[PDB]
């Protein structure tokens, strides 16, 4: 039925020809038909370079599927429908996982896809406010942004960003104290850039650059194969480290130590891909899977660098209830796991009435580690009453 | 439920019992005049109009209690 | 929330106010109260699309018991479809409604299966004479001409076969590969599989033997994950039914990959990623040469397209010698026999004679084959074989033995993505005025 | 439609329909349900009504060829030439002379008993199929043969009083009333198979009361595609005895005794024995 | 709805709350008529068969017994009162009065929680209880 069997010519009249296939919107472009003129386009612009001539032929315009762009909308609706009682961890891991599924899955796609930009943006306004709904009272004035997205081993929430957002310049003062006196700290009064949260786009590297760059670390390890069989030995890895994080397989796959069995691990894309009727739960990565193509991104430059915009321990630590235990050394503290903590509880066989009411302590402990930036003369502009004794 | 069973009060007040804390007209009637001057219940009544027919020796030997899961 | 509920309320409540008034005088006083379980027996009978009928009734009562449950079933359905509606535009609902909602929804899509396969058996005769010589004379052609040498049934004396098992065992786990709480079911299959790893020719001899003999399973369990905009279809299924078709879908494609028999055309992924595949397609309609050129009225047509209710359209009888063609006939019973089973959803139960279920470890072995059959006969083999190469020396995903072998034909490319078909061609202005004329 | 020199096989009514409904002199202005009945019934007042007595139109229509005999006369065929006349007859008891309702029609409508509809399936031989014929000569002289459970009032028999040249039936397959239709899908069984010489799907209905003898004619189908609706038509072919379908430009032989495993939707009933007034009428 | 009982006297209300020794008292206050007030007499009489262990139910109509209407206070079309020892019970659902119960909830389960929570926290003397699920938002 000629809806679903829809049809696109890309002839002279017409701007482009296109395709989708899987999740992705296609379009290929060609100069002698003609076109224009204009700069890298990063994400919107991809080159089709001839494999004869050498030459940039056409582009290429990857854009995300309207399709795939409902399934993150329904992803984060029903998160949001179904967590009435989860603890918040539990919704910001699972909103971790729909995103880099679609993040990573995506990658380049999604800047060039205005409509994306857009439904991010709102996505992660809905998801600030169920947490902020979770808390006491109805009404936050402003909850900096340091609490959301300060990593959780420095007790914050680690959720991953690519809204705007404002770090105000008044929320960075931090104070120390030596037995010589107290000092202070602002990097406020220095005007330039603003400061902003990190960006998981940035970090990000285009699809283009990366299908170059398999193109060549590829061949350039087939003519090392090619050496070492000549000359009788196998390869140290020392011989290939220099591209160990590059290819669009990987490289470093090449290492796994289940090899020998993956071996035989043929028809997994459509399998991964066919995956989702024999799991009630659905995966966000459809596309790949990381020992099959291994790990296609790296987490910790990126939590790096929100510490660096954190500032350190001492930067987590006004935010944080640290200080108040009197602990020597930040970095001897290993933190607890809820679910360590929790132990029992997973095993505890008592009537779900005990659930939230137990899966409420890890949200609790979050609580005091942050109350004097939760709690403030400032923030909440709420009414102070003086606790009992 | 045997209280509900019983029917009689004292001539008594419900509030106070417990121990309960809270946390001319003819002329007018005249005057008045001088200027006045279910779809369930249709959809199956229809059906109950029906059964009337039924015997009661019918009605009796009826089968009781079915469980069917 | 509360229409529904309370409509069926108080209709009851009507009826008891209106049936003491309307007969069953001799019934007592006590057998009427019961009579609300009946109402609810009624309802439960209604329930799950079973015929329900008791002993000592009312007839101005039964007709009476239809009337109500057709009204609460009226009430039900309309409920779900408008609920089903806002979840798919995603208006703010009810996470529980959320899912009642659902629950109600797949009783409802179950009654409309179980009544499609009734009606479809009842009926007597989908595929037609002529459809079905058509369908099994292209298969002859297309094997004939591509050269390809059926793949054997699998021996007991395979060496891939025994390193095969690993690989699906490994592909069954990963389910159960990060869950803190297992159910009994669960338990069960674990416990099964790790037998599996303590004695492989068990394993493997008691598979071997369910291949050949076991013609009759027992019938999963149906479930639906819901994307907010289409429902999924979730299998539960006996693991010692599972393990064995694990391994059997890892030797076939293993064969396939030794043994051939699936062409370049087909986008599988086990050499290229869709993302990556959907650029390399942009890149190969760049690559192409003399593609862009309009001077003479060429003109080029890109089509995509689906296969739409593929599942309810499998030809069991069909299917079965289409298998024969490419396995010994002990293995290709066994996996039509496997099919049609039962399927189940609380009261409900129905026979699946033309039901495939995506939820099997192997389905989209099957899924792929399949498709590659209804290829052969959208395809054609002028075009098509062109595509493939020669079955002695194979073209890649999008390539031709020649310039002169693409310019031949219309369809110059073709790939395949299980059911997803993709056909290029480029008209010269006379070809596309033949095309619109006719 | 009748050419024996057709340069291609199949026809294209669509301009003779945009006509019907843009060209106000026909008001084909109906929509919503747009079925072979309404059609029926729109094109049967239309032509009775433009061509019509002395403006050729009720002389050549032919005042014989049905007789919804009741009232109006009027292209001569189609009110004869496609209605019939019911002659209700509302009784009472008592000395009480209950009203007779001579009415013309020009298509029959049959019910079609109490299919569930809101009652979800594995429908058919696992709710009802197989006995769907709750139907056959369904009345059996309709209200007033035997079972005159007439609900409306005191007594009733609706007879067949006038008795046409061909006699169309419609099935009732559904109250439009209410929301998209579950169906009345209860399957209507008379692919009569009884001429003896027999596998002859003979047809033959005979008046059970009084004679009067009907071969079934054609056969309006209905099909349920996910799309709309379909509508296909089986024609009879008296000369080499062979159904045929038509089904959008394609045409199929059928066994005439499997006619009733489609949905039938409507029958003509070509009047034989008034072919004995004229099989003795040549 | 026929399953519970109701009461057509105010001294059958008092009555039943004090009677009733070791279980909650849940009554119902609102007029048959309403639209809300037949939702929850259908959401209570599911459960009342689960819970008659430790909870009772009854219910009032304000046009039957109306002497209790200034006492406690009763406005729209239902409220659900908790007694426990002629101790009237209270609970913060969020929604800014810790009287009584208005709104209707929504699932079955819910309901038994919030039953089971007061019951727990009552028996202890507590006169306040925090029902888990907070419907400010919802009411």
């Amino acid at each position: 039925q000629w809806e679903n069997s829809f049809v696109s010519v890309y002839s002279k009249d017409n701007p482009n020809l296109l395709f989708n296939m899987c999740g992705f919107e296609c379009r290929i472009l060609p100069k002698c038909r003609t076109s224009y003129e204009e700069f890298t386009h990063k994400d919107g612009v991809w080159n089709l370079q001839n494999e004869v001539t050498k030459e940039r032929t056409a582009q290429c315009f990857l854009r995300v599927d309207d399709e795939s762009m409902q399934r993150f909308h329904n992803r984060v609706r029903q998160i949001l429908m179904a967590s009435g009682s989860t603890t918040f961890t539990k919704i910001v891991n699972k909103w971790n996982t729909a995103l880099i599924g679609l993040m990573t899955y995506f990658r380049e796609a999604v800047v060039n896809t205005q409509e994306l930009l857009d439904l991010l943006v709102k996505c992660e306004n809905k998801i600030q406010t169920r947490i902020k709904i979770g808390l006491n009272s109805k009404m936050p004035s402003r909850f900096p942004p340091v609490v959301f997205y300060t990593p959780k081993e420095l007790g914050g929430l680690g959720m991953l960003s690519m809204g705007h957002v404002l770090i105000p310049q008044s929320d960075l003062r931090w104070s120390k104290q030596t037995d010589v006196g107290i000092t202070h700290f602002r990097s406020g009064m220095s005007h330039e850039e603003d400061q902003l949260i990190p960006n998981l786009y940035r970090y990000i590297q285009p699809w283009e650059s990366e299908f170059i760059d398999s193109q060549r670390v590829w061949a350039e390890y087939a003519l090392k194969r090619q050496e070492a069989i000549a000359q009788n030995r196998r390869l140290t890895l020392e011989d290939l480290e220099d591209s160990w994080d590059r290819g669009i397989p990987r490289i470093n796959t090449l290492f796994q130590k289940d090899r020998h069995t993956l071996a035989y691990d043929k028809g997994w894309r459509v399998r991964t891909d066919f995956k989702q009727y024999q799991v009630l739960k659905q995966n966000p990565f459809w596309w790949t899977h990381q020992r099959h193509d291994g790990k296609l991104w790296n987490l910790n430059n990126y939590r790096t660098d929100m510490i660096q915009a954190l500032g350190g321990v001492e930067g987590i630590l006004e935010h944080t209830l640290f200080k108040g235990t009197y602990f020597p050394t930040w970095e001897g503290l290993f933190w607890e796991k809820a679910s360590g903590f929790e132990e029992s509880m997973k095993w505890k066989k008592l009537t779900n009435a005990q659930r939230s009411g137990l899966n409420q302590i890890p949200n609790r402990r979050f609580t005091l580690w942050w109350s004097p930036t939760i709690n403030r003369a400032n923030v909440y502009v709420g009414f102070q009453v003086q606790l009992d004794l | 439920k045997p209280f509900l069973g019983m029917p009689a009060p004292l001539g008594y007040v419900p509030g106070l019992g417990r121990g309960a804390t809270g946390f001319l007209d003819k002329r007018m009637d005249e005057r008045r005049k001088e200027r006045r001057e279910p779809k369930i219940q249709q959809q199956f009544s229809d059906l109950k109009r029906k059964l009337a027919e039924v015997t009661e020796e019918e009605w009796l030997s009826i089968p009781e209690v079915g469980d069917a899961r | 929330q509360r229409v529904e509920s309370h409509f069926d309320l108080e209709l009851r409540a009507a009826v008891m106010h209106d049936i003491l008034d309307m007969m069953p005088e001799g019934i007592k006083q006590n057998k009427a109260r019961t009579i609300l379980q009946h109402l609810s027996e009624a309802w439960r009978c209604w329930k799950a699309n079973i015929p329900w009928k008791v002993p000592g009734l009312p007839t101005p009562i039964e007709n009476m018991i239809l009337r109500y449950v057709k009204a609460k079933a009226d009430w039900w359905t309309n409920t779900a479809h408008y609920n089903r509606e806002r979840i798919r535009r995603g208006a703010t609902v009810d996470k529980t409604v959320c899912k009642k909602n659902l629950g109600r929804l797949t009783r409802l899509y179950l009654k409309a299966e179980q009544e499609r396969q009734h009606n479809y058996l009842k009926d007597g005769p989908y595929i037609t004479a002529e459809e079905a010589v058509a369908v099994y004379t292209t298969t002859v052609h297309w094997l004939e001409s591509r050269r390809f040498s059926p793949i054997p049934f699998p021996p007991l004396s395979y060496k891939h076969d025994t390193k095969l098992l690993i690989l699906a065992l490994e592909r069954l786990k990963e389910a159960y590969s990060v869950k803190s709480r297992l159910n009994q079911s669960q338990r069960e299959e674990l416990g099964l599989i790790e037998q599996a790893y303590d004695n492989p020719h068990e394993a493997l001899s008691r598979i071997k033997r369910h291949l050949l003999t076991q013609r009759a399973f027992k019938e999963v369990g149906i479930e639906f994950m819901d994307l907010y905009s289409h429902l999924v279809p979730v299998y539960d299924v006996e693991p010692l039914e599972k393990i064995t078709d694990a391994y059997l879908d890892q030797y076939l494609w293993y064969e396939a990959d030794k043994r051939r028999l699936f062409p370049p055309w087909i986008k599988p992924a086990d050499t290229e990623p869709p993302p990556l595949l959907v650029y390399k397609w942009c890149q190969g309609i760049n690559n192409l040469q003399d593609v862009w050129e309009t001077s003479e009225g060429e003109c080029n047509v890109m089509l995509e397209s689906r296969f739409e209710k593929m599942y309810e359209k499998i030809d069991l009888t069909l299917l079965n010698r289409l298998l024969r063609l490419i396995v010994d006939h002990n293995i290709a019973d066994y996996m039509t026999a496997k099919n049609n089973v039962v399927i189940n959803y609380k009261d409900m139960n129905h026979t699946n004679s033309y039901g495939i279920i995506r939820g099997l470890q192997f389905a989209s072995f099957i899924v792929q084959y399949y498709g590659l059959v209804m290829d052969l006969l959208v395809l054609g083999l002028h075009r098509a074989s062109e595509m493939a190469g020669p079955p002695q020396m194979p073209n890649d995903f999008l390539s031709f033995q020649d310039i002169a072998t693409e310019a031949a034909h219309p369809i110059r490319l073709f790939c395949r993505y299980i059911d997803r078909i993709h056909i290029f061609f480029r008209f010269t202005a006379d070809e596309a005025r033949d095309l619109i004329q006719r | 439609l009748w050419n024996p020199r057709n340069f291609k096989a199949h026809v294209s009514p669509h301009e003779m329909l945009q006509a019907v409904v843009l060209c106000s002199k026909k008001t084909f202005q109906i929509t919503k349900q747009g079925d072979g009945v309404d059609f029926l019934s729109w094109f049967l007042n239309a032509l009775h009504s433009a061509l019509g007595g002395t403006k050729k139109k009720k002389k050549t229509i032919v005042t014989d060829v049905f007789q919804g005999s009741m009232r109006i006369f009027t292209k001569k065929l189609p009110h004869p030439d496609l209605p019939a006349e019911e002659k209700e007859q509302l009784l009472h008891n008592d000395e009480y002379q209950e009203t007779m309702v001579e009415s013309t029609f020009m298509y029959l409508t049959l019910d079609l008993p109490t299919a569930p509809l809101y009652k979800d399936e594995k429908e058919q031989l696992i709710i009802p199929q197989v006995p769907l014929f709750n139907i056959l000569a369904k009345f059996n002289g309709i209200t007033e043969k035997e079972y005159k459970t007439y609900k409306e009032n005191f007594l009733k028999r609706f007879q067949l009083t006038k008795l046409p040249p061909y006699l169309i039936f419609c099935i009732k397959r559904f109250t439009k009333n209410n929301f998209f239709v579950e169906k009345n899908p209860t399957i209507v069984n008379f692919p009569i198979t009884n001429v003896d010489l027999r596998e002859y799907l003979s047809e033959e209905v005979q008046a059970v009361h009084k004679n009067t003898t009907y071969d079934l004619i054609a056969n309006i189908v209905h099909d349920g595609k996910p799309s709309e609706g379909s509508y296909r038509i089986h024609v009879l072919h008296h000369g080499t005895g062979k159904w045929y379908e038509l089904q959008d430009l394609q045409v199929t032989d059928i066994l005439p005794q499997m006619i009733t495993l489609s949905e039938a939707y409507i029958q003509i009933w070509k009047r034989r024995d008034n072919d004995e007034t004229n099989q003795q009428g040549a | 709805s026929y399953m519970l009982p109701h009461l057509h006297n105010g001294w059958q209300v008092d009555q039943a709350i004090l009677s009733e020794e070791d279980r909650v008292v849940v009554i119902r206050f609102g007029h048959d008529w309403d639209p809300t007030c037949m939702k929850m007499d259908e959401v209570l009489y599911s459960i009342a068969e689960k819970v008659k262990n430790f909870a009772v139910i009854y219910l009032v109509d304000i046009t039957e017994v109306p002497d209790f209407n200034k006492m406690y206070e009763l406005y729209d079309p239902c409220t659900v009162m908790f007694f426990f020892r002629n101790k009237h019970i209270m609970i913060d659902l969020g929604t800014g009065n810790n009287n009584k119960i208005n709104w209707a909830m929504e699932d079955k389960q819910e309901m038994v929680d919030i039953i089971e929570t007061v019951y727990r926290g009552a028996r202890k003397g507590r006169g306040l209880v925090v029902s888990p699920k907070d419907y400010s938002t919802k009411y």
